[PDB]
């Protein structure tokens, strides 16, 4: 009726807390129950201490993975474009792309050439550029961020991109009025009972009634001059 | 003279002719005579305890037809304990000169685990196959951890922005908030800023894998949003560009109030355009996905009075 557990393989009676037999290394049978009465001696309390420290050090190892892994995810917000770390194949090109020569879209995670994305941006009829990825399951509905678009385009094309965006909103509103100066970008929104729009670009005063610029005339003088100059 | 029995771990019964005056060394030399085992590798167990070399069968009160139990132990060997994440503890006989390679082979012999699937950790550091236990200062009754390569089970894969592909272990009952927490456990990414995408579908936390019909070996995409201080550009028709400091939770009303502070234009005279759309005062910057370094266009209503 001893306190310890006898080893079924070698008959050595082991201390209750030991997981393996001190003689033959056999595991403590799972049926055995350790009495709470037992106090571990200097050898067992030392072994349990080393076990709790091994667990303590393993747990702080996993926390360093957690914090180390996370900082690399935050690392990639330091730049606008995210590049491929492995070789990638462009779903539009079919071109092979060495690491650092393809762009990973932030909203989609699909990887493309800089060249095809440039045509995809310049050919987008919507102010929000979609990812051109298409497979047999789905078209990707993710959008290229303006951060990524600015870094992908020449400054000329980036400015053309912004101009198309504001003109998309302008075409959408039937309450918009554009400056009648040629090639001028100025335009405004119709306020009720306002008949003159002084454009902030050309500084010419647009008459909203005639929807034209007649600064040296009034509306009737301009209208009769207009019909007189344009006959058939 | 009397006869006693020695039982081995292999299951053999050995008979010896002995005397009470024989020491335990003498009994071990008799076993060496018959079985060829070095005496300083032998351990003899009687009455559940190990017999010391200097004493006699008479001192331990070993009589005729007594049965001794033989255990073999390397004279310069020691025991170490390898702990699994399952809670099981494996007890190994090792030597300080044994390599991590050898320890893996010992774990395979005892537990049937291939060395392919064995990662051993001592004092927080993973052990390399060519180095020895003494190299890592692994001493008698030290405690190591064993992490197995896989469970099989159900796995899914999560590719990330950094190119690192993650492998997760889940069950079909698993809430996506759960899978977001398991990504948080492995990568530290808070779950509130995770966007898990399968086949172009944004996955919502309440629903689970089976309800999105996502089976094992699937590959998902992890997109991360962020709530933090950002800088946006508001651009007039003149090309004037001011830089604003905002948060994604900011309203369009909030942004127009910032423009009023910087340029003196009242919000009722302000119309903001982004992505070919006029921005509604009630909605937020997150609602329009207005992210970092975005350009909002500013068109002023027409003054009159
Ligand atoms: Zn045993
Ligand atoms: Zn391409
Ligand atoms: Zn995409
Ligand atoms: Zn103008
Ligand atoms: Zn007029």
């Amino acid at each position: 009726e001893f306190v310890g557990w006898q080893c079924p393989g070698c008959t050595f009676i082991n201390k209750p807390t030991r997981p393996g037999c001190e003689m033959c290394c056999r595991a403590r049978p799972e049926a055995y129950q350790v009495p709470a009465s037992y106090q571990p001696d200097e050898e067992e309390r030392a072994r349990l201490a080393g076990e709790e420290e091994a667990l303590r050090q393993y747990q702080q190892r996993k926390q360093q993975q957690q914090e180390g892994n996370y900082l690399q995810h935050v690392q990639l917000d330091q730049r606008s474009l995210v590049l491929n770390t492995e070789p990638a194949e462009c779903p539009v090109c079919y071109s092979v792309l060495a690491p650092g020569e393809a762009v990973v879209l932030r909203e989609c995670l699909h990887t493309f050439c800089r060249e095809c994305l440039q045509g995809t941006i310049r050919n987008s009829q919507e102010a929000e550029v979609s990812c051109p990825f298409i497979d047999n399951t789905y078209s990707c509905s993710g959008k290229l961020l303006e951060r990524e678009i600015k870094a992908l385009l020449t400054p000329e094309d980036y400015q053309r991109f912004l101009d198309l965006g504001i003109s998309i909103a302008e075409n959408r509103s039937a309450f918009s009025y554009h400056c009648k100066t040629p090639d001028c970008k100025g335009w405004c929104f119709f306020e009720d009972d306002v008949n003159e729009f002084t454009c902030p670009v050309c500084f010419h005063v647009n008459c909203l009634l005639c929807k034209a610029i007649h600064e040296q005339m009034n509306c009737k003088e301009y209208q009769e001059d207009l019909a007189l100059r344009a006959q058939n | 003279s009397m006869q006693i029995f020695v039982k081995t771990l292999t299951g053999k019964t050995i008979t010896l002719e002995v005397e009470p005056s024989d020491t335990i060394e003498n009994v071990k030399a008799k076993i060496q005579d018959k079985e060829g085992i070095p005496p300083d590798q032998q351990r003899l167990i009687f009455a559940g305890k190990q017999l010391e070399d200097g004493r006699t069968l008479s001192d331990y009160n070993i009589q005729k037809e007594s049965t001794l139990h033989l255990v073999l132990r390397l004279r310069g060997g020691m025991q170490i304990f390898v702990k699994t994440l399952t809670g099981k503890t494996i007890t190994l006989e090792v030597e300080p000169s044994d390599t991590i390679e050898n320890v893996k082979a010992k774990i395979q012999d005892k537990e049937g685990i291939p060395p392919d699937q064995q990662r051993l950790i001592f004092a927080g550091k993973q052990l390399e196959d060519g180095r020895t236990l003494s190299d890592y200062n692994i001493q008698k009754e030290s405690t190591l951890h064993l992490v197995l390569r896989l469970r099989g089970g159900m796995q899914i894969f999560v590719k990330t922005l950094t190119g690192k592909t993650i492998t997760l272990e889940v069950e079909p009952s698993d809430t996506i908030e759960n899978v977001k927490a398991k990504i948080q456990d492995k990568e530290g990414i808070p779950p509130d800023q995770q966007r898990l995408i399968f086949a172009g579908k944004q996955l919502e936390d309440g629903r689970t894998l089976s309800d999105y019909n996502i089976q094992k070996e699937s590959t998902l995409h992890l997109v991360l949003r962020l709530r933090g201080g950002m800088q946006i550009f508001v651009k007039t028709l003149t090309g004037k560009t001011i830089t604003l400091e905002v948060e994604p939770s900011d309203t369009i009303e909030n942004v127009k109030a910032k423009i009023q502070d910087k340029e003196g234009i009242p919000p009722d005279q302000q119309r903001l355009i982004f992505a070919g759309k006029q921005l509604e005062d009630g909605r937020t910057l997150s609602d329009y996905n207005i992210q970092k370094e975005s350009t909002l266009h500013l068109v002023l209503r027409l003054r009159g009075g």
